[PDB]
């Protein structure tokens, strides 16, 4: 029944400052040493800080020491991590990991909250529908895509027909190029289901409140 | 700082193999302070093995830990398909705490060819500054593949975005999306548009091209 | 920072193992098994070990390694309201040195009084004997043995003393022995750990060499099994009693010497991140194990006496110096190759007391070497004054009536003082310092927190375990006597001053500092329960 839940987390400019917090329930939080472990978008686990069961011994990472400040209060069952002088390489998903006994490691891990340090400007995507060329229109199934170009930051939500069909779909991960992401997806469905049907692309950018839909015009 | 180096980075195995991954160290580590973590896709890690050899609750007994000193290892007796994950080693000997380079377990399956399908620019984008061509190389194995963009038999090289998918959960395959992007003034001059995909499966590359007017 | 450490972690273990293994392991534990139901006595001895003694032993040396400072500085740097604890602990350790080192001197006298082909404590046709002598022991009062008279009428010269006042001349052979004691104390404790941690290799290990030799010798004797039968035959009806648990709990305390400032002092030289928990468990086991082995060494010979010499064992199964200076030396005079066992037995008794004494006197130096920086600067020329102070007064313990002076301090000087001293150490940690505050200290070094068992023991069991003793100790108090000598009314009084002179300094600082710090009352009580690091 033990649970860790992180919070805070978001876009920050270099040199910026932000405070992440972790709520703990399911155990007596006042008796387990907690640690912040971040993992980069390249999936590299990197330890940040450890705080004692009563916050009396605190160890920092050589790459956050002075800039980062770990803290806890046990009446509230919250564990905090304030960041300052934020550099770009501090971008990661920040995990709140319970690890009292050194010889047993981190028992439970929270779900993690994401932080981005970029000077890049928040832009909304340009959503384009991918209609196949008019040649060789014969195959058993036909496939068609949706290009979500030029947005920042992550994430973006793509579904086909409001999330109805999901078979034979391939939504690709985003790729950043000169401070801009670009994402594509493909849906393959029987030629006996298109272009005689409503197939649409649903794009959702929360950071810019951009909710855009688009059907594929076979013209 | 004592750095742990895991190997291999990617481990391709089918269910039933005996697999063993290592975790070498820059400095010696106490046999009680070395731990292993399994991290599935889109999820937070989980304590898999603590103090070299002792596995946590829920961890099936097909898992085992061994090694000591500066060289440890993780071993699965018989791989199951649910074991497809990334495995991290971590040390508590001294601060700062370091994790391992991670070993990603990926499932093996029979080779496959890309069902390639080219797409012209969209009429909507055809009103912005330029135009982009999106090629799709879906449902194929293994993961590595080489695209070639051509406009008039001429290899266009710059201005391409490539993105692979992670291994699919049901058919253990991959997929890729190459996206050549030009301006209109560069687009509306040449006609042919060649997405030529070279893969290990075929001798000659699978080609999907199209003429701009049809 | 920059405080020297043990040259090798063994140097530490042998130093603490030698400290807790004294003559109580030899002359009090096996008698207690005999007195209190044989093997059945082990249960309350084993309980009181696990719930009382061990958790207290674990404590004092966990504090040493952590706070890295000597007893007084240590206690001042985590609860200043009770800094007076650290002083009393060293005062008790101070007084002990005046009388404990005599037992070493006595064994030393017996040592090079055994360099002859026929030991003198066998006959009764000598200049110092009495028409009331008997060849061996007996259940009669005024008809002592052949060795009970050599001890009194020759070695101690005690019969020429009418009490504590009459002290007669100074037995100068004894004074030289006591000189030899403190002298090898000095040449083993002046250059620091770099030699103390080395000397203990002889003093802690030599007894086990000797213990094995006499363990082999004793079991190979007519009637040896009979003594083991008297040693371990169970009478569980003793467990249903109450004095047994007091006898057991008491021995566990003093056979382990927790909170005396010595484990704190010894452990204050460990590296920070050392598995103290493995240390305390190992050393304390070796202690109780040695008592068990020693008990076989004693009663193997004891049974040999009831089978080949015709003595009621209840007249030889005794405790204290009567066992190791009269009863056991009388039996090895009979068995062949006598002069060998005698010489090795007494040096064992010497190496049993020396390493135990080192820890007490090292606890004194280390206490104030951390508090008084003038001390650590020139330490070699500090202890030479302290030991000459120990020696000069120790000439009283070398006079004709010197034993009467020894027996007083054994019953008073540290008998109750260190009992209520430790009792405040336990409360100053489990409630003022706090288990929560203390657990993560241990987690920081050894990597994991003390389990819930050690917490409940430190919080509820150990304090009542101490009052369990101190309650019974006082009701069992009678005016001090020895044989047909009743110490005068003032003799009892002076001892209570000796004992009180330590405990009185606990509130005498709880009030000195309470009025020497500014602010409100609640502000003063809160400003005086805040440690040093914070
Ligand atoms: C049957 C009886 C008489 C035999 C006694 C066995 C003696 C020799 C045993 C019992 C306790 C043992 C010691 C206990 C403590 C340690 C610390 C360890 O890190 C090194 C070995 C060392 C130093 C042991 C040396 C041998 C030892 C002293
Ligand atoms: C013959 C002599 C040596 C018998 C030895 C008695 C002692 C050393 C034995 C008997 C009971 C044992 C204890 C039983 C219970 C526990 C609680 C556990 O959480 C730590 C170990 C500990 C504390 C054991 C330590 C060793 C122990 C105290
Ligand atoms: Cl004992
Ligand atoms: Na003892
Ligand atoms: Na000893």
């Amino acid at each position: 029944e033990v649970q860790l839940v992180e919070s805070g987390g978001g876009l920050v400019k270099p040199g910026g400052s932000l405070k992440l917090s972790c709520a703990a329930s399911g155990f007596t939080f006042s008796s387990y040493a907690m640690s912040w472990v971040r993992q980069s978008p390249e999936k590299r686990l990197e330890w940040v800080a450890e705080i004692s069961s009563g916050g009396r011994y605190i160890y920092y990472s050589d790459t956050v020491t002075g800039r980062f400040t770990i803290s806890r209060d046990n009446a509230r069952n919250i564990l905090h991590l304030e960041m300052s002088s934020l550099r770009s390489e501090d971008t990661a998903m920040y995990y709140c990991a319970r690890g009292e006994v050194r010889q047993r490691g981190f028992d439970y891990w929270g779900q993690g909250t994401t932080l981005t340090v970029s000077s890049a400007k928040t832009t909304a995507p340009s959503v384009y529908p991918l209609a196949p060329v008019c040649g060789d229109t014969t195959g058993s199934s036909v496939t068609l895509g949706c290009l979500v170009k030029g947005y920042f930051p992550e994430p973006v939500t793509l579904t086909w027909n409001s999330g109805s069909l999901s078979s034979g779909v391939h939504t690709f991960p985003a790729v950043l190029q000169s401070d801009l992401y670009t994402l594509s997806s493909s849906v393959t469905v029987t030629s006996s289901t298109w272009p005689s049907q409503s197939i649409t692309c649903n794009v959702a950018h929360p950071a810019s409140s951009t909710k855009v839909d688009k059907k594929i015009e076979p013209r | 700082e004592n750095v742990l180096t895991q190997s291999p980075a990617i481990m391709s195995t089918s269910p039933g193999e005996k697999v063993t991954m290592t975790c070498r160290a820059s400095s010696s580590v106490g046999s009680s302070y070395l731990h292993w973590y399994q991290q599935k896709s889109g999820a937070s890690p989980k304590l898999w093995i603590y103090s070299t050899s002792n596995l946590a609750s829920g961890v099936p007994a097909r898992f085992s830990g061994s090694g000591s000193g500066t060289s440890y290892s993780l071993t699965i007796s018989s791989v199951e398909a649910e074991d497809a994950a990334t495995y991290y080693c971590q040390q508590f000997s001294g601060y700062p705490l370091t994790f391992g380079s991670g070993t990603k377990l990926e499932m093996k399956r029979a080779d496959a060819a890309p069902t390639v399908s080219i797409f012209p620019p969209s009429s909507e984008q055809l009103t912005s500054g330029g135009a982009s061509v999106v090629c799709f190389l879906n449902n194929f194995y293994p993961k590595d593949i080489n695209v070639k963009w051509k406009i008039d038999g001429s290899e266009r090289q710059n201005g391409v975005l490539n993105s692979w998918t992670d291994q699919d959960s049901k058919d253990s395959t991959y997929s890729m999306s190459s996206t050549l992007t030009l301006t209109k003034d560069e687009y509306e001059r040449h006609n042919s548009y060649t997405c030529e995909a070279t893969h290990k499966t075929s001798t000659s590359p699978i080609v999907k091209s199209f003429n701009r007017n049809e | 920072d920059e405080r020297e450490t043990w040259s090798g972690k063994v140097d530490f273990l042998l130093s603490v193992i030698g400290f807790a293994v004294d003559l109580a392991n030899v002359w009090r534990f096996p008698y207690l098994c005999y007195k209190n139901g044989g093997g059945a006595f082990l249960v309350p001895y084993g309980i009181m070990l696990a719930v009382g003694g061990i958790p207290l032993f674990y404590m004092e040396l966990a504090l040493g390694q952590h706070n890295r400072k000597g007893a007084i500085t240590c206690w001042g740097r985590l609860v200043p309201l009770f800094k007076g604890i650290g002083y009393a602990v060293v005062l008790i350790a101070f007084y002990v040195g005046f009388y404990y080192n005599v037992i070493i001197a006595w064994s030393l006298r017996f040592f090079f009084a055994s360099f002859t082909n026929s030991l003198p404590w066998t006959s009764c046709n000598n200049i110092w004997n009495t028409p009331n002598c008997r060849p061996f022991e007996g259940h009669v009062e005024g008809f002592q043995s052949a060795a009970s008279e050599y001890f009194n009428r020759y070695i101690l010269e005690l019969n020429r003393s009418e009490g504590i006042h009459d002290l007669g001349a100074i037995k100068w052979d004894m004074a030289l022995c006591l000189l030899i004691v403190y002298l090898i104390c000095y040449f083993s404790l002046w250059k620091g750990i770099s030699t103390s941690g080395k000397v203990v290799w002889f003093t802690a290990l030599f007894p086990y060499a000797v213990l094995l030799i006499l363990l082999i010798r004793g079991l190979t004797l007519p009637g040896s099994f009979l003594g083991i039968q008297y040693y371990l035959t169970p009478n569980f009806s003793a467990i249903y009693k109450a004095e047994v648990w007091v006898d057991a709990a008491t021995q566990v305390f003093f056979s382990l010497g927790p909170g005396f400032g010595v484990l704190l002092a010894y452990a204050s030289y460990n590296k920070y991140h050392n598995n103290v928990y493995k240390d305390a468990l190992l050393t304390s086991f070796i202690n109780s194990a040695t008592s068990f082995i020693a008990g076989f060494v004693i009663f193997s010979v004891l049974g040999y006496m009831a089978h080949t010499l015709g003595v009621r064992i209840e007249d030889v199964a005794t405790e204290g110096p009567g066992l190791v200076f009269v009863v056991y030396p009388a039996a090895i005079a009979t068995m062949p190759a006598s002069t060998f066992w005698a010489l090795i037995f007494f040096m064992m008794l010497a190496t049993l007391g020396l390493d135990s004494s080192f820890g007490g006197m090292e606890a004194i130096i280390t206490a104030l070497s951390d508090e008084f920086p003038k001390i650590k600067r020139n330490r070699e020329l500090f202890v030479a004054g302290l030991f000459s102070l120990y020696f000069v007064v120790g000439l009283a313990s070398c006079t004709q009536g010197g034993f009467y002076f020894f027996h007083l301090l054994d019953r008073y000087a540290a008998g109750y003082s260190i009992l209520v001293a430790v009792f405040f150490e336990a409360i100053a940690v489990s409630w003022i310092y706090g288990t929560n505050r203390f657990s993560e200290d241990i987690r920081d070094m050894i990597g994991f927190p003390p389990g819930r068992y050690w917490q409940v023991c430190w919080r509820f069991v150990a304090p009542i375990f101490l009052l369990f003793i101190t309650v019974y100790g006082l009701i069992g108090y009678e005016p001090l006597t020895y044989a047909d000598y009743v110490y005068p009314s003032w003799a009892n009084a002076l001892g209570w001053c000796i004992a009180g002179s330590s405990v009185v300094m606990i509130p005498a600082v709880a009030i000195f500092k309470l009025l020497s710090t500014p602010g409100s009352l609640r502000q003063r009580f809160t400003i005086l329960t805040t440690p040093w690091r914070d």
